[PDB]
């Protein structure tokens, strides 16, 4: 039969490991890194856009940054493609939270869910899981400002800060380093631009190869703002915050 | 890999034999069968004194005429108990009247073999066989007090009195000698309660063994603690006694 | 049909007819309306014989089920509604019944509850249900008193299926009698109508109208 | 039908609910209670056909509380009444409809004002001040539409309501066998055990 | 070799062979040992059933499917039950439906073709267990041999089992004896229990050891054990 | 590498599929049955080793009739051929069914080859371990066919499978060319049981039962019928005769 | 029967790749080179018709495919897989889009539709990822002018012009050299028609390649008219002929 | 359409993918439960291979079946989603067909089933997971504390311990709690898990997470400085010789 060709992609290590996921998370370790800083007025989503080339239409693109709500957006690590069937049946959910409460999705009930999908790939069906890390940025009326992150094994934590992709490690402890409980947006968005700086793969830090998103609660309003920046507006705020 | 309902060169069921191996690493458990009842005791074997003995279930009710013992993977005979129950009661609604043992049995080992990935013959969604072995005694009208041996093999056996788990084959040839057809209940409670000291790493209480019958008059009950302790002395000092 | 059950100081009393027709066309005068569930439930039976009959006595099952899966009594909640939620599954098919199950669980004490096809179920102390319960509600109702003697209780009980038997045609034949105590329920015997009547004719003086 | 109002006041919502469960010709129980509590600042009264009835608010009932564990926190009102509405609009275009209408009335703590929804069994929803459902509701709303008030206090509700409660009794040709109510404030719900004489 | 290729019945070995197949025949005969001979009047089942301890039964080996049909079983017991029980079926479909006694040589076909199947899916194992079957039909006496591998014959008697190879021997050279003890059930019987010692060796067959069957013109399908057989010790 | 040969639809690297080579094996282990063509009609005959002397003579058939017409004997795995026959059956009912007249040799051919071929396209079934020739009459002649486990088939004027196939296509070439005008029923019956005879000796050691049967427009009236006492005796002793 | 193959044919190895995907782009690595450029006012999307022999009519053989009027397609790696993408392109066009807003799907979305395919053949039990790598170029009234690449790992990406296949590395340098955001289509037409020289080994003309664009509106390509606000396809594919009057300019 | 048995038997009669399931549960942080003479207490370690984290809204390893019963496991945080949503929603189903809020032990008898059914189901591994569930029956005072493992078996504890180093503090209470006199104080009985918390934890206060369970679905979990004056007031017992 075909039990020969059978990977069993759901099983046990002797250690107790899940293999798949363990190979999925390497595979997103060479993701360009991804951040996620969460200050008093605002989130600050930051990503680095792995290979580019001149002749890449950076207008039209985006490959690390996704809206999937009006108050809730993501930062991807792994495989596009893969992000965005996550993406979409992420979008869905949504929506029928929203249909069916008239109320807009709590964000970490977004966040379960999503995370519970993947964690089925990882116990059930013999296919291989996402590969995919999610950072998401959302706001509710319950917990006001929140950052999580999901991984292919399905489990999922709140941070202040956070990084996904490629040089976490250094990332986490550069972060951990300049992070302080009461900062605000403009600081989070420096410290952000700052911290992939210093852990590029890359000659510089140039906009051409990033993604970056805020989401404030705009005073002059009273509701929530989600802002992905053009890559004029990068431009900008990559030479004020003296990277030029 | 290799089907799991593969046949040995020798003509056997590996994952049925492999099933065995773990049974043979249960808890003992023993029955004998008397003109008086059958009776059925088992071996706790709490792993820590934390456990709370009594929260160990190895001997259940099927119905009030049937009872039943398991040794091996206890959490496998769940659903086989559940089954049985059913059967029984369902039996009951259907004719009116109580399950024969030999039948309730037949149709616990019914759900043995039902295991595979596509075994062209049903509908066979099962992984795994069995890993535990069962104790089924009873009484009725055709045949008076039964004890059967139900494994994962799907085949039941008949037996007079039977021991299965670690200190099988020991205290299989203990019956064998102590057994004859003129046994009391009584004789056969002590009888299984000093075999179950000789099998037992642990010293026999009435705390890590428990002991219970099934006879005609007041079906299956199960001995509370106090009724046991009382016997485990009764035993000592015949024992004592030379 | 008709079924009575009340609860009172002494517990609760249950009253049956045994009367089984097919039109106008009486089939039986000993018919068994009343399943004792267990040591400790009754279910009496209104309605469509078929009906009845079998789904109580499946209730039973389920009632047996219960106590060897969770080694211990089945509440009369409990009890009634899966009966009640059985029911409600074929609502809309035609199954017929009118039923009242009683029991006296530690948890819940004297308990009575209606049920019937439509899937109503309601807990209550007094209910009559059966093509004759507005006779015997007429009797019951006016001679009821919480503090009765479980000899009195017994009596209005037996008296008020007999008033039904009377006056409804499609009650009759005899009444079966049960009281339930936490010791359980305990029969009290069957009273073939035939001569029940002119026994509590002579001895009460009612049924005044009637010429003997 | 049976009885369901219910009244909004300025800091409460009061339901009052008829208390009789007759079949055919006789009236089995007068002492119903035609309420669940969905949640601790959540009720929800109803009435139809005799079996949906109950076995609806009891699934009802069900699915709030495991919303509430799951996320340990309690749905708004407005939410709740969404969640129900959508029910019945499933239900209506079913096999076999759900023949039920209801009341939800429910106190909103994170905008600190009572709600009140009405709900029929083809999934109509609409906030009112005041509602009613069945034929209640031809004799009520005029009572209301006049003596009604805003501002009105839960004592104040109460008397309003013991006004309709006599206005039905007086020419409803059904003995309902008087009301059971309930108020759902900030301090949860309720009941006043004393209105068979208020 | 043979390791290879015995993974599962879907494969077939270079040589042609189906080593699962040949390894369910072996369950058969590591099975106790059971004999089956006919006249023409009557055909006879005597199996020898085995016991695990000296505490336990000596396991059923003899089912009846109908009135006028039964069989003996020599290999796993639960595999004979599920056989026994379509047979069952298939009989009593028959009776129901066309009002017709079957055929023992068309339980056979069925047999063989109910078998065959577990031969070529994936998933399925072969059945472990081999059958003899006996009835009186239409056209007198039968006796069948049934192999997992789907192969079922019609013989005059047979056996299956451990040993099986004496009873069977015995049984070529007792033919033109047996085939004809027509009219004489308990002679045929006796020639049976003279055909079944013949693969004895371990012990003799006692009381609650011995198990017979019988079917013949006038005599309805039926089985005895113990004191029944104690006549024929 | 190898292993090419373990599944049942792999493609070896010469383009073969081994599985079903090793199905012929067990057709060449198996008795000897062949079939010849006449002027009217077919005959079949088959060698039935008689393994002992419990074997009740003339019981145990072989050959087996599809429809009316249709007659069928297979070398090789016996529980398979019954299996392929039966599928005939259906497929052949089937075609009644819906168009009336009884199914056309060729068509039916096709049916079984079809069937048979589809064995050898997926891993999850074993293919047939038999070769069948079967063959009738119908609305234009009679018509005989050999089906290998490959689901391969072709015409022929006669055939053979099994232990002897060598002996006995030794044997039919001598007929298509001693025989130019067309053999007849009457004379392909004896024919047949000579062959089989001559064909018995590379399994010489064992004794034999004959079996034949045939389908002619003129001694059966196109039905396919089983060859019974005289007729059977009368060409039993043809070829005891010339066996000598 | 029945397929029993439901798992996963791509998995992820220790070190952290796709083999299947990996070995996928292979493939694409090693079929002819195709390429696309975006003017300011149309794109081009072209590839080498490398006639399998003489014998066989490369005209029954469009590398370029129209999936809706104003979007077209070209790929580099296994044909028959590409075949089957268009197939699945054009139907899902309409299936979830026109059936639904009554107008053709932009380009973006397309592009996503055919990109998921891909994507679920990488996860799907049973089954190879594609091999094959797609240019899709087209114009949508909100959008404009794009172009896309798709990969066998489910990944798209805009560009400004690029190119797939055995020469991509060498024709992706070139590209850089001679684009510009100013570009004309004409312009585009040409510098593909150079770029795609440096490609091809043998002949270089109107029947050896195979180039399209989506520019203006062709009234002419429409098949009616009276209809206003239908004024015609913005996918033309170049006639043999067109060809070569722009190589003798070469 | 997946049905591949991946949890089989080998020779020694052992189910590999049911004993790697153990192993993760080995890994996971160490979670302990021990009941007082009128409560039940469940501490939990908490990680710290990364902090910086949003303690607010990062889910917490104690979590409520219903409102009379908790649930704290050690092992893959993924699968414990699974179980404990079950477990609630078969809470719920119970309360509306039994008109009765579920037992401890019920509660955990269909938790170790659910388990249990994913050793022998194809197509599925086991729940790398093991749980202490606890909380009083309905209308009932006497506590109840139940552990469950990948296999499917579960029995009650007077006290008990999962996860990493589970086995020292086994150890720890082994030899520290008499059945003859059980915390008599929820005080008392709260000291003697932080205690063997710390036997593990190695100086956490904020990496040490009580609850605190009392009749009459009386939950309540401890804030750092309640737990840490716990901490305090040991370390003390400790210098004071
Ligand atoms: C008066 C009670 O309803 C009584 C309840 C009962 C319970 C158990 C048993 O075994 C008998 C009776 N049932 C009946 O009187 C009911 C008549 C009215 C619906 C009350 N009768 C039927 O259920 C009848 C009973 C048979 C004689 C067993 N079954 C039925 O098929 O009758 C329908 C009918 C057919 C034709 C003409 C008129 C009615």
């Amino acid at each position: 039969g075909s039990r020969r060709y059978d990977s069993r992609t759901t099983i046990f290590s002797p250690e107790g490991r899940l293999y798949q996921v363990e190979y999925a998370l390497e595979s997103i370790s060479h993701a360009g890194t991804a951040i996620g800083i969460m200050a008093s007025d605002g989130i600050v989503l930051a990503a680095e856009r792995k290979v580019t080339s001149t002749l890449l239409e950076q207008d039209t693109s985006t490959e690390k940054l996704y809206k999937l709500n009006d108050k809730i957006a993501v930062a991807v690590a792994g495989l596009t493609a893969d992000a965005e069937i996550l993406i979409n049946t992420a979008r869905i959910h949504a929506q029928n939270y929203l249909k069916t409460y008239n109320e807009d999705i709590p964000v970490e009930i977004l966040v379960r869910r999503l995370s519970d999908i993947k964690q089925g790939y990882t116990q059930h069906g013999g296919l291989r899981p996402f590969g995919v890390s999610f950072i998401y940025a959302g706001y509710d009326d319950r917990y006001g400002y929140q950052l999580y992150t999901s991984n292919p094994s399905g489990n999922y934590t709140g941070w202040k800060a956070i990084s996904v992709g490629a040089n976490t490690s250094a990332a986490q402890t550069l972060l951990q380093m300049d992070y302080k409980d009461d900062m605000k947006v403009d600081d989070a968005i420096e410290l952000a631009l700052k911290t992939l700086s210093k852990t590029t793969d890359s000659s510089a830090l140039t906009y051409d190869r990033l993604e970056f998103a805020t989401i404030r609660k705009g005073a002059n309003d009273g509701e929530v703002y989600q802002k992905i920046f053009k890559p004029q507006e990068i431009k900008d705020i990559l030479v004020k915050t003296g990277i030029t | 890999d290799r089907g799991v309902s593969t046949f040995s060169p020798e003509g056997r069921l590996f994952q049925v034999e492999y099933s065995l191996e773990a049974i043979k690493l249960g808890s003992t458990a023993i029955g004998i069968a008397t003109k008086e009842g059958v009776v059925l005791g088992v071996e706790k074997r709490a792993t820590s004194p934390l456990l709370e003995s009594d929260s160990i279930e190895k001997i259940v009710e099927i119905d009030r005429h049937i009872g039943c013992a398991m040794s091996g993977l206890t959490a496998d005979a769940r659903s086989m108990i559940e089954h049985a129950r059913t059967a029984a009661v369902t039996h009951n609604l259907y004719y009116d009247e109580d399950i024969n043992v030999e039948s309730l049995t037949q149709s616990v080992c019914d759900l043995a073999l039902r295991f595979g990935e596509g075994a062209s013959g049903e509908e066979r969604l099962m992984s795994r066989p069995f890993g535990v072995a069962l104790l089924i005694a009873g009484h009725d009208a055709d045949d008076g007090y039964q004890l059967f041996h139900a494994e994962p093999s799907g085949t039941f056996y008949r037996y007079n009195a039977k021991a299965i788990g670690s200190g099988s084959e020991g205290a299989q040839a203990e019956l064998l000698n102590e057994w004859h057809s003129s046994l009391t209940l009584k004789e056969a409670e002590l009888l299984v309660l000093k075999i179950l000291k000789q099998v037992m790493e642990e010293k026999l209480d009435e705390n890590n063994a428990q002991l219970s019958c099934i006879t005609k008059q007041d079906g299956f009950k199960i001995y509370d603690n106090e009724k046991t302790a009382e016997l485990i002395k009764e035993l000592k000092e015949k024992e004592a006694a030379e | 049909t008709t079924t009575l059950a009340f609860r009172f100081q002494g517990g609760i009393i249950v009253a049956v007819d045994s009367r089984a027709t097919a039109g106008n066309w009486v089939a039986s005068q000993t018919v068994k309306k009343v399943i004792e569930i267990n040591p400790f439930l009754l279910g009496t039976m209104a309605g469509g014989a078929a009906d009845c009959q079998f789904w109580e006595t499946w209730l039973g099952s389920q009632c047996r089920l219960h106590e060897l899966r969770e080694k211990e009594r089945i509440s009369v909640a409990a009890a009634s509604k899966i009966l009640s939620n059985l029911v409600y599954q074929y609502k809309g098919a035609g199954l017929s019944m009118g039923t009242m199950i009683c029991g006296y669980t530690r948890k819940e004490g004297p308990t009575i509850y209606y049920v019937d096809s439509d899937g109503t179920r309601l807990k209550g102390d007094i209910f009559c249900v059966g093509s004759g319960q507005t006779f015997a509600y007429g009797v019951l109702d006016s001679n009821y008193k919480w503090d009765l003697s479980v000899e009195d209780a017994l009596y209005l009980g037996k008296r008020s299926i007999l008033a039904a038997a009377h006056r409804d045609a499609y009650s009759g034949g005899s009444v079966n009698l049960y009281h339930v105590t936490e010791d359980g329920w305990i029969y009290h015997g069957n009273h073939d109508v035939g001569e029940l009547f002119w026994k509590v004719k002579e001895e009460e003086g009612s049924f005044n109208n009637v010429i003997g | 039908m049976d009885i369901i109002l219910g009244i909004r006041v300025q800091d409460s919502v009061i339901l009052a609910s008829s208390k009789a469960v007759t079949r055919g010709i006789s009236v089995l129980k007068d002492s119903d209670d035609k309420t669940r509590q969905l949640s601790p600042h959540t009720l929800m009264s109803f009435a139809g056909e005799a079996g949906d009835t109950v076995q609806f608010a009891e699934y009802i009932q069900a699915n709030i509380q495991l919303y509430s564990i799951r996320e340990d926190y309690e749905l708004s009102p407005q939410a709740v009444s969404s969640f129900v509405r959508q029910e019945l609009a499933k239900s209506i275009r079913s096999r076999r409809p759900y023949q039920v209408n209801v009341l939800i009335g429910g106190y909103d703590k994170k905008k600190n004002k009572p709600e009140l929804y009405q709900i029929d069994y083809l999934g109509t929803k609409v906030e009112l001040p005041y509602g009613a459902h069945g034929y209640s509701g031809f004799y009520t709303f005029s009572l209301l539409d006049h003596h009604y008030r805003p501002d009105m206090t839960t004592e104040e509700g109460l008397d309003l309501l013991k006004l309709c409660v006599q206005e039905l009794e007086k020419r409803m040709p059904m003995d309902f066998k008087g009301v059971i109510v309930k108020i759902v404030d900030k301090d949860g719900i309720r009941q006043v055990d004393d209105f068979q004489a208020q | 070799f043979r390791n290879n290729y015995d993974g599962d019945t879907v494969t077939f070995s270079p040589t042609g062979r189906l080593f699962q197949v040949e390894y369910a025949l072996e369950a058969i005969k590591q099975g106790s040992v059971t004999v089956g001979l006919r006249s023409n009047t009557h055909a006879v089942l005597v199996a020898l059933k085995r016991n695990a301890d000296e505490l336990s039964s000596y396991q059923k080996k003899i089912i009846k499917c109908d009135e006028h049909m039964g069989l003996s079983l020599a290999g796993l017991a639960p595999d004979a039950r599920v056989l026994s029980n379509y047979l069952r079926q298939q009989c009593n479909y028959s009776s129901l439906v066309f009002n017709r006694k079957l055929a023992v040589e068309r339980a056979g076909h069925l047999l063989c073709d109910k078998a065959q199947k577990n031969t070529q899916s994936y998933g399925g194992r072969p059945y472990g267990v081999g059958l003899l079957i006996i009835g009186y039909d239409k056209s007198g006496a039968h006796l069948l041999e049934f192999q997992p591998s789907g192969n079922v014959t019609e013989l005059y008697g047979t056996a299956i089992g451990a040993r099986s190879q004496g009873a069977k021997t015995y049984l070529e050279r007792t033919l033109d004896t047996f085939i004809k003890i027509d009219g004489n059930p308990d002679e045929l019987i006796k020639a049976g229990v003279e055909a079944i010692s013949q693969s004895l060796r371990d012990e003799s067959l006692t009381v609650d050891n011995l198990s017979i069957a019988i079917v013949g013109k006038d005599t309805p399908f039926t089985i005895y054990d113990g004191e029944a057989v104690a006549k024929y010790i | 590498g190898t292993g090419y040969d373990l599944s049942n639809s792999v493609f070896s690297p010469d383009g073969r599929n081994f599985q079903v080579e090793y199905a012929v094996k067990a057709v060449e282990n198996g008795t000897t049955s062949i079939g010849i063509k006449c002027n009217d009609g077919v005959v079949f005959a088959v060698e039935k080793l008689i393994t002992s002397k419990l074997l009740v003579p003339q019981k145990n058939v072989k050959i087996q009739v599809v429809d009316r017409h249709i007659g069928c004997v297979y070398s090789g795995l016996i529980p398979d051929g019954r299996h392929l026959v039966n599928r005939g059956r259906e497929e052949a009912a089937s075609f009644k069914k819906l168009y009336k007249t009884p199914i056309p040799i060729p068509a039916f051919a096709d049916r079984l080859g079809q069937y048979v071929q589809a064995h050898t396209l997926y891993n999850s079934v074993r293919p047939f371990g038999v070769s069948t020739i079967f063959g009738g009459v119908d609305k234009n002649g009679a018509h005989l066919y050999m089906l290998e486990p490959s689901g391969s088939y072709w015409g022929y004027k006669g055939a053979a499978t099994g232990k002897g196939r060598q002996s006995a296509k030794a044997e039919l070439e001598k007929l298509v060319d001693h025989h130019p005008e067309g053999l007849s029923a009457r004379e392909a019956v004896k024919q047949a049981a000579k062959i089989i005879y001559l064909a018995h000796e590379d399994n010489k050691e064992k004794d034999f039962e004959l079996e034949i049967s045939w389908c002619s427009l003129s001694e059966t009236n196109g039905l396919h019928k089983f060859v019974k006492g005289d007729l059977l005796q009368e060409a039993i002793d043809f070829a005891q005769k010339e066996i000598n | 029967m029945t397929d029993r193959y439901s798992f996963s044919l791509t998995t992820f190895s220790p070190s952290g790749k796709l083999g299947q995907i990996d070995y996928a782009l292979t493939a694409v690595k090693q079929g002819v080179t195709s390429l696309g450029i975006k003017a300011t006012n149309g794109v081009v999307i072209a590839t080498e018709k490398k006639s399998s022999s003489p014998l066989a009519m490369s005209e029954t053989l469009s590398k370029v495919s129209l999936l809706t009027p104003d979007i077209g397609a070209v790929y580099s790696g296994m044909g028959p897989d590409y075949r089957v993408l268009v197939d699945k392109s054009r139907k899902v066009a309409h299936t979830s889009y026109k059936r639904i807003y009554g107008e053709y799907p932009p380009t973006k979305l397309l592009v996503s539709e055919v990109a998921k395919i891909m994507q679920e053949a990488t996860q799907s039990g049973g089954v190879r990822p594609f091999g094959v790598s797609l240019l899709i170029a087209g114009h949508d009234e909100f959008n404009g002018f794009s172009l896309y690449q798709v990969d066998p790992s489910g990944s798209y990406f805009p560009w400004k012009a690029t190119a797939i296949g055995k020469g991509s590395v060498a024709a992706k340098t070139f590209l850089e050299k001679r684009w510009n955001d100013e570009l004309e289509l004409e312009d585009a037409i040409h510098i593909a028609l150079l770029t795609l020289k440096e490609s091809v080994e043998g002949e270089f003309n109107g029947d050896t390649i195979e180039l399209a664009i989506i520019g203006d509106e062709n009234p002419d390509l429409l098949g009616y008219t009276g209809i206003p606000t239908d004024k015609g396809p913005r996918f033309r594919k170049l006639t043999s002929q067109e060809i070569n009057d722009r190589l003798e300019a070469l | 359409g997946y049905d591949r048995a991946l949890s089989i038997f080998s020779p020694d009669g052992h189910i590999f993918q049911v004993e790697y399931a153990l192993e993760a549960v080995k890994r996971g942080t160490c979670a302990v439960g021990v009941k007082g003479k009128n409560c039940v207490v469940l501490g939990c370690e908490r990680r710290s291979t990364l902090k910086l984290q949003d303690t607010r809204i990062t889910p917490s390893k104690v979590s409520k079946i219903d409102s009379h019963v908790v649930l704290s496991f050690s092992g893959l945080n993924a699968d414990s989603r699974i179980l404990i949503e079950k477990a609630r929603v078969e809470a719920q189903s119970h309360r509306l067909t039994l008109e009765d809020p579920v037992t401890v032990e019920y509660l955990t008898r269909y938790v170790a089933g659910v388990q249990q059914r994913y050793t022998q189901s194809g197509g599925v591994r086991p729940f790398g997971v093991s749980t202490l569930i606890a909380g009083f029956d309905p209308r009932d005072d006497e506590p109840k504390l139940y552990q469950t493992e990948p296999s499917g078996i579960y029995s009650s504890w007077s006290a008990q311990t999962i996860g990493r180093n589970s086995k020292t503090v086994r150890e720890f209470l082994e030899k520290n709690y008499d059945r003859k006199e059980p915390p008599a104080t929820v005080e008392e009985c709260v000291k003697l898990t932080v205690r063997s918390l710390l036997e593990v934890v190695q100086t956490g206060a904020k990496n040490i997470e009580i609850t605190v369970v009392k009749p009459d679905s009386d939950i309540v979990a401890l804030s750092s400085e309640e737990i840490n004056q716990y901490v305090t007031q040991i370390e003390q017992e400790k210098q004071e010789q």
